[PDB]
């Protein structure tokens, strides 16, 4: 019965993950003047599936130079990091409970970055290395600044239990407690998927493919389903954090319905961004985040560490 | 590669992602032009112009027959000179648009490009109605122009020329406050007037640093 | 032991992604096909020389930077203490030992890129 | 169109529906129909394991009410 | 006035002879709308205008299913339409 | 007459340096730029329903190679060879003899699609209107021998499109 | 016959997934790349077809020869083709690409692609316009539609 | 033997199993192998050739090697960690019938555990490659353009004449 509940989480998600690369495409089409997919099935519904079919009949290339066993684990641990990372979203119940989700995201997150890394390093080729240390340099800009932004804003939670973020937003969305911080936690997570303004280590116009330029086929697939999972995933995360949606215990479709509206209002404004902006210097990116972001994340830390202590408004669950 | 402009095999020394020393290596697209010049009659060798600069060409058409024209002592007609230059101002537009939104494109904004090409078609049935070709027309020619312009021309060129402003001004929207666009072009490859002047640079290359020149 | 049977099943459907991505497929490999990419001309040195590090006083930071994460984690149950002028008395300071370090990087260039 | 962009995001819109439904509903059919037990700390899954021990089916799940004390 | 763009797209399906004519017109050329019949090949060919659209989309044609040996109902190319129709519906002339 | 394009200075009052400040906080350059962004989604695109609907062209476009016939049926063509001394491709190779009935008439002419620049120049220097491009423009192969066009593809072209032929040259020859 | 059948219906899916799901090279050597760029404007939108530049050749499935290629050109070419995997479509696009065109007779430049490499349509023009590329393209797929790679396998 | 070849590359494939499984250890057999270029020049003289009508000619290499050195140096050109073992006919054999039920083309067959194991033969009085106008290519000079594909990158720009010819049973 386990083994049916994971099966309904991964099966879906996958079918999301093919199905927003033809939303991202009609998007961005109909934002430039044009249409986008149309043709391939009605308005263009049958375009995923023919980009998987042909994409998994394809031959697969394995470098000269390259390292053959990091490059095969490379994408296996991107797709299974990217699956695992959903199971202790509460929607509103999670597959998996955990006393402390918020610190598992952040702990299988920071290991995810080890794909693009290894990628590049066993693509044995230029363009692939210079991604590969753009990831380091990106994951060095967004780590501390987004941790702490995270512990500032569930300092009202009273836990790291993510299940408890719905009885703390019960009357009130947290962005209204925490706006500085939701805006800096959404750059963060731009930042932290690789999603320009920050799409730095693929790198097109700059470095061909970048990290995984060597990579095609399924191989090549595997990497572009993880990183559309990453996103849905991460507005999902944000939605829960800080737009929280009202549960009622014996009508749990009504929180599913509307956690799943915002969290697509979250992607398509992923979307949006993408379409309306250019791409940063990758050492811009690493002043933004330590010359702006830090300092400010600092004094709310401490804002939000006396507040509740001034006001008595402490949470319950030590 | 994408942002190679076609094909350019810059040969690029670099310490990091710091670089140290560009080398520029050409010629993946010389075909010989000069010499198949020598090998046709002057009016053979014109839609070779066309083909130099394949964004700008009756502006290259007008440089080879404003050349032929002083050599062999003769003048253009009036309406033939007002034609190149209204056609050369439309070439011009149609060039700095690629140069712009290509540019953008290479920087990481996707969406002006697509904005713009759609003027661009517009401008190519221009070019069509006046000499059948979209892009290399070879219209302007020694003695004037080819073919006089079809009835209805001017009052579709004056229709697109009344509304080419507000595309300017969105994409101007787009770019020219945008805080990342500035820190992606600002204090970006200075060149300083006496520098740009000895190198034999050209056009907004010596406008930009404040040379006043202009042909 | 559920999510063990988690992370088995995803990384088992990983695995059989790759495995029918290379076994289903006609391969037709030679050796010019399988050479490194650099844009349709031959790379002159290897990929594996040294690759200077600009911001290497960055990165250095970024592991002490880590560690006060790990310190101010437990903050939430903290303000649970009955004693919590002694516990906020803390948290500020380790939060302003924490903006001073940065302070004094920034003020020192150790924070600008080599060149 | 604008509004044939709406199918693709109607498809992801259901497809994301699923896992929480389906967690939701599998929950109920595996705990008696009412909202499987949370256990954070030691004390609630004293209550359970108790629980367990008494219904005598050996699930937790299963209440013995006021008819189990005579 | 959503109700009226309802109102015209039951309408739009309406005037292709029903939901079967509605499908085949939607799979075959991907686009629904109804025009005006400007006249018919003998190849089978029809061709529509609606001078409300903007210029480029105010022509089209709906290609035969069957030409001199192939069958057309999915594989077409604009090398079907013979000159005369080539003529009106590339726009170098304004009469059919 | 010149004008400056980055030559200006911020005001430095309470009211504008605020402003300013809030511009930075609270990215106001960037929403306007995501409602341009917008403004487009809602508009109605530009691309045409290719093959069902084609781009506009003129009588003036010029395409496909054809040889045309008088009323009668005779040959245009006379063999004069102005096209192939104008034709700066070399594009264009011709043999002629005396016909049975002494008619000057070609034995060959072959046009190599692949060297023609499709300039046009054939067609104004024939002085019988034989050689003219016509409008077709889809007429791609699968193999490179396809585009090397005989005498008898040249007169099947002209037979198959010289009724649209005719009109666009009935539209353009007072221009000429 | 039961096999023939499967065959034929798996070489059917095959073929409409490959031409249905085609990703040109981010290529262009000349003159005819702006007219390849024009057939990616919103006018005729490429990407509504399921067309997709990629920049890297091994995510690539189609070449599109844009230009004229010239002999210092051809080995950087001849490189890219190489190094795109299997199944892959060759385009000749232009005078220049067809036969050498203006140029033929020029010392520097290979008088066609198709001397390099195998070449599957030909779109002729000086440059030929974004529909006819367009035409050229939609050639390509339904000459993709035609290929019968499981029923030869099964008639072996 | 070449770039496309069933022998130098069917060798080169044994390595990803580990051993090598030889007949009699590859001791009895004598293998004469000729490179492909050889062959299609000897046949394109041949049709230019007025007075081989209806000759028959055999068109061998230049050295004659045991299947043992054969494919020693085979492995050593590759860089590749050469590890013989001696497996009976029958054996063998069988590991063939079992690879032939592949669909597709097989892994090897019986018929060609039998071809591989058979000496070759020696024909005098048949014209030859040097009676056309060739002069037959030694491996040692062609060997590394068709084995340095089954090199590691480690090995990948080693030269050719690095990896010392093998014996060859000659008269
Ligand atoms: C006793 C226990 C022994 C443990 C063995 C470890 C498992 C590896 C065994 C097979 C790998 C070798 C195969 C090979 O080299 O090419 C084969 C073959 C040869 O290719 P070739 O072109 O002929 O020549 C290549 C050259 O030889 C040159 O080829 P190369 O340059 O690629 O060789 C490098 C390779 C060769 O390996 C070696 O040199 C010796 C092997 C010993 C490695 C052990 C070191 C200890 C590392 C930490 C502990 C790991 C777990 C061990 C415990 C196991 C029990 C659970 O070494 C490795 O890459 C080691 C990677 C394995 C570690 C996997 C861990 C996953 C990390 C995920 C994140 C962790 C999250 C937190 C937890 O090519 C292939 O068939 C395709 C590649 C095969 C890859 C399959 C998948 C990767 C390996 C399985 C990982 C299992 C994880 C569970
Ligand atoms: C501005 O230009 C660009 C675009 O715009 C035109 C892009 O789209 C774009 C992105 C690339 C696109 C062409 C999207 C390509 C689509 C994917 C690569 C295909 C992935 C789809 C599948 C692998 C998803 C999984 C397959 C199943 C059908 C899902 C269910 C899984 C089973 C196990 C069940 C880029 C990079 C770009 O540069
Ligand atoms: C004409 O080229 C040739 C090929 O083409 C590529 C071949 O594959 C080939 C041999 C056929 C195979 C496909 C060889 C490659 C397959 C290997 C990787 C076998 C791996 C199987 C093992 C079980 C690996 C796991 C190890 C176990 C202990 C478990 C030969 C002989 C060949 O000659
Ligand atoms: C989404 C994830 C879950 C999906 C669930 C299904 C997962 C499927 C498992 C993954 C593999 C899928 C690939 C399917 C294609 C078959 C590949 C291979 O297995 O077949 C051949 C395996 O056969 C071997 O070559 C030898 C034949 C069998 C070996 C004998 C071993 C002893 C078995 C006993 C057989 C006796 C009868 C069996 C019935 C009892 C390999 O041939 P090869 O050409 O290299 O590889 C290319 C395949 N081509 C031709 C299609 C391009
Ligand atoms: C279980 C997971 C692994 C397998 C995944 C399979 C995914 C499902 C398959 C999706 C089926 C949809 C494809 C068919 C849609 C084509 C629509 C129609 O147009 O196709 C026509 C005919 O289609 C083809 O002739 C046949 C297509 C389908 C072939 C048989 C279906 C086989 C399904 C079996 C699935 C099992 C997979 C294998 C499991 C191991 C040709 O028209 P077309 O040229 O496009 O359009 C011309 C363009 N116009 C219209 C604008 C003018
Ligand atoms: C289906 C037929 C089954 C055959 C099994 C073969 C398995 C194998 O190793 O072969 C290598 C095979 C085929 O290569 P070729 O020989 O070049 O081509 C074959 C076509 N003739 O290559 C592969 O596809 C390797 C597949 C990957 C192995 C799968 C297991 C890997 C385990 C990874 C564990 C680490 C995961 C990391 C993330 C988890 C961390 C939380
Ligand atoms: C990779 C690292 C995986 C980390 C898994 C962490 C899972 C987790 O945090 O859940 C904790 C969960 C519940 O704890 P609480 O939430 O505090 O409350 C429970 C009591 N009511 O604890 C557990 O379920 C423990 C189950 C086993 C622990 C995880 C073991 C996984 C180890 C992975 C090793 C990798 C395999 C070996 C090779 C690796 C690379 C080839
Ligand atoms: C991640 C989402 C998608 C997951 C992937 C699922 C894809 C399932 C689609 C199945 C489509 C059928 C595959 C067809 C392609 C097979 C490979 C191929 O085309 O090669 C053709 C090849 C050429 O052979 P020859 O003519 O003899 O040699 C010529 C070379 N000298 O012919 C074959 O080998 C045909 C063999 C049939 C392959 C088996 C297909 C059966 C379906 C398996 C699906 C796997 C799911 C598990
Ligand atoms: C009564 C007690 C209350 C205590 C005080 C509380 C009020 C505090 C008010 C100030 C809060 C401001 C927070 C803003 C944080 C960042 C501000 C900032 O300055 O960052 C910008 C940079 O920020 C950016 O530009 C973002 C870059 C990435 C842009 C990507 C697209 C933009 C995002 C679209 C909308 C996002 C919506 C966010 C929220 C979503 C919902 C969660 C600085 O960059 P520069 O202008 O170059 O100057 C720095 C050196 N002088
Ligand atoms: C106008 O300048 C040019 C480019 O920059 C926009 C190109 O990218 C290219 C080629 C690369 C793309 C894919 C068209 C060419 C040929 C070119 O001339
Ligand atoms: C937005 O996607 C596109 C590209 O990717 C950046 C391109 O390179 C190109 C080719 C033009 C550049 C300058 C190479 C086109 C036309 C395009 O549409
Ligand atoms: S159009 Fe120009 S290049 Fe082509 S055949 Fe005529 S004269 Fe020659
Ligand atoms: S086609 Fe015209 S110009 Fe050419 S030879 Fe014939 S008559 Fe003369
Ligand atoms: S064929 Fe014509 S348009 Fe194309 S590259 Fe050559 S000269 Fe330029």
């Amino acid at each position: 019965m386990f083994m049916i509940n994971i099966l309904s989480l991964i099966i879906p998600i996958l079918l999301a993950v093919a199905f927003l690369t033809l939303v991202e495409r009609k998007v961005l089409g109909y934002m430039q003047l044009r249409k986008g997919p149309n043709v391939v099935g009605p308005y263009g519904l049958l375009q995923p599936i023919a980009d998987a079919l042909k994409l998994f009949t394809k031959e697969p290339l394995r470098p000269a130079t390259s390292s053959i066993s990091m490059f095969i684990i490379a994408p296996i641990l991107a797709l299974s990091l990217a699956l695992t990372m959903w199971v202790p979203l509460p929607m509103p119940y999670p597959l998996i409970n955990m006393n402390l989700g918020v610190l598992f995201m952040l702990a299988m997150s920071s290991l995810a970055v080890y794909s693009i890394l290894w990628s590049g390093w066993a693509s044995n080729s230029k363009y692939a290395l210079i991604g590969a240390l753009r990831a380091v340099a990106q994951t060095i800009s967004y780590e501390v600044t987004l941790a702490i932004i995270l512990l500032s804003v569930l300092l009202m939670n009273g836990s790291y239990t993510l299940s408890t973020l719905i009885t703390t937003q019960e009357h009130i969305w947290m962005i209204f407690t925490s706006w500085p911080l939701a805006m800096m936690w959404f750059i963060s997570t731009l930042a932290e998927t690789n999603r320009a303004p920050f799409d730095l280590t693929e790198g097109e116009s700059e470095l061909v493919s970048g990290f995984n330029v060597e990579y095609a086929a399924g191989p090549f697939a595997m990497f572009f389903m993880a990183e559309y999972a990453n996103i849905i995933m991460m507005n999902a995360f944000t939605a829960i954090l800080f737009l929280g949606a009202s549960h009622d215990p014996h009508t749990p479709e009504l929180y599913t319905i509307n956690f799943v509206l915002k969290t697509l209002a979250l992607t398509i404004t992923f979307l949006w961004i993408r379409a309306s902006y250019p791409r940063f210097r990758y050492d811009q990116l690493m002043h933004l985040l330590w010359k702006s972001f830090l300092p400010l994340t600092l004094a709310l830390c401490m804002w939000h560490i006396s507040l509740p202590i001034m006001t008595a408004s402490i949470p319950p669950q030590s | 590669h994408p942002a190679a402009h076609g094909v350019l095999r810059l040969v690029m020394e670099l310490s990091g992602e710091m670089v140290r020393k560009c080398d520029p290596h050409i010629g993946l697209l010389h075909r010989g032009t000069e010499k198949l010049i020598e090998y046709k009659t002057y009016l053979q060798a014109l839609p070779y112009f066309d083909r130099l600069d394949y964004v700008s060409m009756m502006c290259n058409e007008q440089a080879y027959s404003l050349a032929v024209e002083k050599l062999l002592n003769i003048q253009p007609p009036p309406r033939a000179q007002w034609i190149r230059v209204l056609f050369g101002e439309i070439t011009r537009l149609l060039n700095h648009i690629m140069a712009v939104t290509t540019h953008a494109l290479d920087i990481g904004a996707m969406t002006p490009f697509f904005w713009m090409f759609e003027e661009r078609e517009k401008m190519f049935e221009f070019y069509e109605r006046v000499s059948g070709a979209r892009m290399h027309a070879a219209y302007i020619r020694p003695g004037g122009v080819h073919q006089d312009l079809p009835l209805g021309l001017l009052d579709d060129i004056y229709e697109f020329s009344k509304n080419f402003s507000f595309r300017i001004d969105e994409l101007e929207e787009m770019l020219t406050n945008n805080r990342i666009w500035r820190n992606r072009t600002v204090d970006i490859g200075v060149v300083t007037a006496e520098d740009a002047l000895n190198y034999g640079f050209s056009g907004v290359m010596l406008r930009g640093s404040g040379i006043q020149w202009d042909l | 032991m559920n999510i063990m049977l988690t992370l088995l099943t995803n990384v088992t459907l990983a695995s059989l992604l790759v495995l029918i991505a290379f076994w289903l497929p006609q391969l037709n490999a030679y050796s010019e096909k399988t050479s490194p990419y650099e844009c349709g001309f031959d790379p002159m040195g290897s990929a594996r020389l040294p690759f200077s590090m600009k911001f290497f006083l960055v990165a250095i930071t970024f592991l002490l930077f880590d560690l006060e994460i790990a310190l101010l984690l437990p903050l939430p149950w903290a303000s649970q203490t009955n004693n919590l002028k002694t516990m906020l008395t803390m948290a500020l300071f380790l939060l302003i030992l924490l903006a001073a370090s940065l302070a004094y990087e920034w003020t020192q260039k150790g924070l600008e890129w080599a060149e | 169109m604008w509004f044939e962009i709406l199918p693709g995001i109607a498809v992801m819109a259901a497809c994301l529906f699923i896992p929480g439904m389906a967690t939701a509903h599998i929950h109920k059919f595996t705990n008696g129909g009412k909202e499987k037990r949370v256990a954070h700390f030691s004390y609630q899954w004293n209550l359970m394991e108790r629980d367990r021990r008494i219904s005598g089916v050996n699930r937790y799940h299963v209440t013995k009410g006021l008819e189990n004390i005579d | 006035e959503l109700v009226q763009v309802l109102r015209r797209g039951l309408q739009q399906v309406s005037g292709h002879g029903g939901l079967r004519g509605y499908l085949r017109v939607l799979f075959r050329a991907n686009d629904v709308r109804v025009g005006t019949l400007v006249g018919e090949d003998k190849y089978g060919n029809k061709y529509y205008e609606d001078n409300k659209q903007f210029f480029g989309r105010h022509r089209w044609v709906i290609y035969t299913t069957e030409m001199n040996g192939r069958d057309t109902f999915w594989d077409v190319d604009g090398s079907m339409v013979p000159p005369e129709w080539h003529r009106w519906l590339h726009c170098m002339t304004d009469d059919p | 007459t010149y004008k400056f394009v980055n030559m200006r200075e911020p005001s430095m009052d309470m009211k504008s340096v605020t402003d300013r400040a809030a511009q930075t906080l609270l990215w106001t350059e960037l929403v306007r730029g995501l409602g341009m962004t917008l403004s487009y989604l809602f508009r109605e695109p530009a691309t045409i329903n290719y093959p069902f609907e084609k781009g506009p062209l003129s009588p003036r476009f010029r395409g496909e190679h054809a040889l045309r016939r008088y009323p009668s049926g005779e040959e245009r063509c006379i063999a004069c060879k102005l096209c192939e001394a104008v034709c700066p491709a070399q594009a264009i190779t011709i043999e002629a003899e005396p016909r049975a009935d002494g008619s000057r008439r070609t034995t060959r002419y072959d046009i190599d699609m692949t060297k023609c620049i499709y300039c046009g120049f054939c067609q104004e220097a024939c002085p019988v209107d034989a050689i003219v491009e016509g409008p077709n423009f889809e007429f791609s192969t699968e193999t490179h021998e396809e585009l090397l066009y005989n005498k008898e593809k040249l007169l099947n072209n002209g037979d198959k499109w010289e009724a649209e032929i005719a009109a666009n040259i009935q539209a353009d020859y007072l221009y000429r | 016959s039961r096999g023939e059948y499967v065959v034929a219906k798996l070489d059917d899916l095959v073929n409409w997934a490959r031409r249905s799901s085609l990703w040109p090279m981010t290529f262009g050597l000349a003159c005819c790349a702006v007219e390849m760029m024009h057939m990616a404007a919103p006018r005729y939108d490429m990407d509504r077809f399921g067309v997709v530049f990629r920049a890297s050749p091994r995510q690539s499935d189609v070449m599109i020869v844009a230009g004229t290629l010239t002999n210092k050109m051809a080995p950087a070419l001849r490189k890219v083709y190489d190094q795109m995997p299997e199944p892959r479509y060759v385009v000749s696009m232009g005078s220049c690409a067809n036969g050498g065109g203006y140029y033929h007779y020029s010392y520097s430049v290979v008088r066609g692609c198709d001397r390099i490499v195998p070449v599957d349509i030909y779109v002729p023009g000086c440059p030929p316009t974004a529909e006819a590329l367009l035409y050229g393209i939609l050639q390509l797929q339904r000459k993709i539609k035609r290929e019968k790679r499981l029923r030869i396998w099964y008639r072996r | 033997f070449g770039r496309e070849d069933r022998f130098l590359n069917y060798f080169a494939s044994m390595r990803w199993f580990g051993g090598v499984p030889l007949i009699s250890l590859g001791k009895e057999t004598v293998k004469q192998p000729v490179y492909i270029v050889d062959v299609s020049k000897g046949i394109i003289n041949a049709i230019k050739d007025p007075d081989a009508k209806g000759k028959t000619f055999a068109f061998v290499g230049p050295n004659r090697y045991l299947l043992f050195d054969l494919v020693q140096y085979i492995f050593a050109v590759a860089y590749r960690p050469f590890l013989p073992y001696p497996l009976p006919h029958f054996a063998y054999r069988w590991v063939g019938r079992l690879f032939e039920v592949s669909p597709f083309e097989p892994w090897t067959t019986r018929d060609k555990v039998e071809r591989v194991h058979m000496s070759d033969m020696t024909l005098p009085h048949l014209p030859g490659l040097e009676d056309l106008g060739i002069q037959a290519t030694p491996l040692e000079l062609k060997a590394i353009e068709v084995l340095r594909r089954h090199r590691t990158y480690r090995w990948l720009t080693s030269e050719m004449e690095d990896v010392k010819p093998a014996k060859t049973v000659n008269i």
